[PDB]
């Protein structure tokens, strides 16, 4: 039995964009969940439907593990029924939710000098995604009345917005990696389990 | 589990910080880090400002803080703004596993520019009068500060009965609203050449007049 | 977008009861608890109680235990509150409101949510004294109620009781301009209010300008078409 790939997924060298979020599926391992709960560098840690104290205990089909990068101000909207344009366009928990939301600061590694264009948001779409949608989808968005057919204008936007982050932002709007945890149960054998 | 304490009014002025403080006991404000903090507009459900004491859910301004020591909870407003005019109301968990409101604190934000009322004087409806009754309705808005004295006329002669004016109330821009209706026969409508509204806010008087057709 | 939609103002006598509903859209309504929040009016909040839709759990304040009944109905979305051998005290705006859900810490402990979205309110008034309902009048556009490119017009809501009474204009299609204003209380013991509507001047001989009375404790609506005055 390997133990579970959990410092693949938080360290990481580089988190997507919330937008185009990383899934990981975990499986055929032991998670001793205490690495993440017993450590003091989380800003956030909160979990949905089960204590993290009781993981240990359980034993799973798989454990997803949802990965991306928003602001500080932004770490909120992970949680069952927020809104906002992250909720609402980029990462959605269902209302009945049950997983971990683990969130640390970031701006050591992904906030950069001149700005770190490189991680995005959605900043408009048509209508709000279904709870783990993910929309990697680029048109343009009409604003207005007149419709765009492809191309950019006034009340012609394109969808998606650079965060810019830098080292010097308040602390609302610096880099946080993100962490979200699910679990799987189905017919067959737990592929992941606690030490029990 | 009885309403927490809170002082029943403050006062601030723009730019400035104030602190609203919530007193209760060691059963909840002083027993749990589960103290939030709503905020009232007129006629509005609250709003929540501050949770778990210092949280604030997305879309309140940081100026929004709050913090809490041995039995006092307190809610903290800095760089005050006109639009931070409401009531606040701490609550918190107890010991019983219920909820408890603090008794709300009325927060005014001090020098808001004086503004004059707006004043709309309606005479009897045709309908009204066919009716067998005659109102007159005086509608008065958009004043601050929120004192108005209203007086009629008949003529140019002082009427006092049928006269019911409302208290200011509070509009969501700050400013005040209020009305004055004027009861009277058609006989009594019909007999004048006129009726006025006087109304009277700062030492400045507006005057609205209708006439029977 | 979460919605939950309260019922209508009631009015009851002394001793009666009165059900308050929530209906609840646009969520998982099993997956959030409900509590019903009251004010009387002039006063603070009162947080009476809880209901947990996903185990048809419940949790009152110890004053309403024994005359308080939260209840849901999953197949309406609807949570109900039902209190019973109402008095005076009892008048208030009661609300329901969401609690967001809870959620564990780190060490296990468990966090409870906030009130993240609420009903409209609904206004119970407990009383002996008998409800009437309004006599609605017209308050017609004219040069003293002009102020030029713009024409005021409105609704006058004569004595009715008891509160509340909301005014819409043109079925809600026209909300910009509309001030509605407080009730007084007259020496009658009923109310009248008023509700004006500021309009363009040139509209007045083409626009049709209905306004929408609503007074639920009589289940009275009336719809009065306000029109230039002949002379
Ligand atoms: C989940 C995991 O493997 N976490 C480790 C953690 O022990 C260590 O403190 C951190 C420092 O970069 O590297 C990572």
């Amino acid at each position: 039995t390997n133990l579970c790939p959990f410092g693949e997924v938080f360290n990481a060298t580089r988190f997507a964009s919330v937008y185009a979020w990383n899934r990981k599926r975990i499986s055929n391992c032991v998670a001793d969940y205490s690495v993440l709960y017993n450590s003091a560098s989380f800003s956030t840690f909160k979990c949905y439907g089960v204590s993290p104290t009781k993981l240990n205990d359980l034993c799973f089909t798989n454990v997803y593990a949802d990965s991306f990068v928003i602001r500080g101000d932004e770490v909120r909207q992970i949680a069952p029924g927020q809104t906002g344009k992250i909720a609402d366009y980029n990462y959605k928990l269902p209302d009945d939710f049950t997983g971990c939301v683990i969130a640390w600061n970031s701006n050591n590694l992904d906030s950069k000098v001149g700005g770190n264009y490189n991680y995005l948001y959605r900043l408009f779409r048509k209508s709000n995604l279904k709870p783990f949608e993910r929309d990697i989808s680029t048109e343009i968005y009409q604003a207005g009345s007149t419709p765009c057919n492809g191309v950019e204008g006034f009340n012609c936007y394109f969808p998606l917005q650079s965060y810019g982050f830098q080292p010097t932002n308040g602390v609302g709007y610096q880099p946080y990696r993100v962490v979200v945890l699910s679990f799987e149960l189905l017919h067959a054998p737990a592929t992941v389990c606690g030490p029990k | 589990q009885s309403v927490l304490t809170q002082p029943a009014s403050v006062s601030g002025s723009p730019g400035q910080s104030i602190t609203i403080s919530c007193t209760g006991t060691s059963s909840d404000v002083g027993g749990y880090n589960f103290v939030s903090w709503y905020q009232q507009h007129p006629g509005k459900a609250p709003k929540l400002m501050i949770y778990e004491v210092s949280d604030r859910p997305s879309g309140v301004s940081s100026r929004f803080s709050g913090s809490k020591s041995g039995n006092t909870a307190s809610l903290t407003i800095s760089g005050l703004q006109a639009e931070d005019e409401a009531d606040y109301y701490c609550f918190s968990y107890t010991t019983s596993t219920t909820w408890v409101f603090g008794g709300g604190t009325k927060l005014t934000v001090l020098g808001q520019p004086k503004a004059a009322p707006s004043v709309t004087l309606f005479p009897p409806s045709s309908e009204e009068l066919q009716a067998n009754k005659a109102t007159l309705v005086c509608l008065i808005s958009d004043f601050y500060p929120g004192a108005v004295t209203v007086a009629w006329k008949a003529d140019s002669s002082p009427v006092k009965a049928g006269v019911e004016t409302t208290t200011p109330s509070k509009q969501s821009n700050n400013k005040y609203a209020a009305s004055s209706y004027l009861s009277l026969t058609p006989e009594q409508w019909k007999s004048h050449r006129s009726y006025s509204c006087q109304v009277t806010h700062e030492g400045s008087t507006v005057e609205k007049t209708v006439a029977p057709t | 977008q979460v919605q939950l939609v309260q019922s209508g103002a009631e009015v009851k006598k002394p001793g009666a009861s009165v059900k308050v509903s929530c209906k609840a859209s646009g969520y998982i309504f099993t997956s959030y608890s409900m509590h019903w929040v009251r004010q009387a009016p002039g006063q603070g909040l009162e947080w009476m109680g809880t209901i947990k839709p996903s185990d048809d759990s419940t949790n009152y304040a110890q004053k309403f235990q024994g005359r308080v009944s939260m209840t849901r109905d999953t197949s309406t979305s609807t949570v109900y509150m039902e209190l019973s051998s109402l008095r005076y005290e009892d008048t208030a705006v009661y609300y329901c409101a969401r609690e967001a859900r809870g959620y564990y810490d780190r060490s296990g402990y468990y966090h409870p949510g906030y009130f993240d979205y609420w009903g409209q309110g609904t206004l119970v008034t407990v009383s002996s004294a008998s409800t009437k309902g309004p006599s609605v009048f017209p308050l017609a556009p004219s040069s003293k109620s002009t102020s030029g490119g713009t024409a005021a017009l409105g609704c006058l809501v004569k004595d009715y009781f008891p509160e509340p009474v909301t005014v819409s204009w043109n079925s809600g299609a026209l909300t910009s301009g509309v001030h509605t204003f407080p009730a007084v209380l007259q020496s009658s013991g009923l109310y009248s209010l008023s509700s004006v509507v500021t309009v363009p001047s040139s509209s007045l001989g083409t626009q049709t300008y209905i306004c929408n009375v609503n007074h639920k404790p009589s289940n009275t609506k009336v719809d009065k078409k306000v029109e230039p005055k002949s002379c």
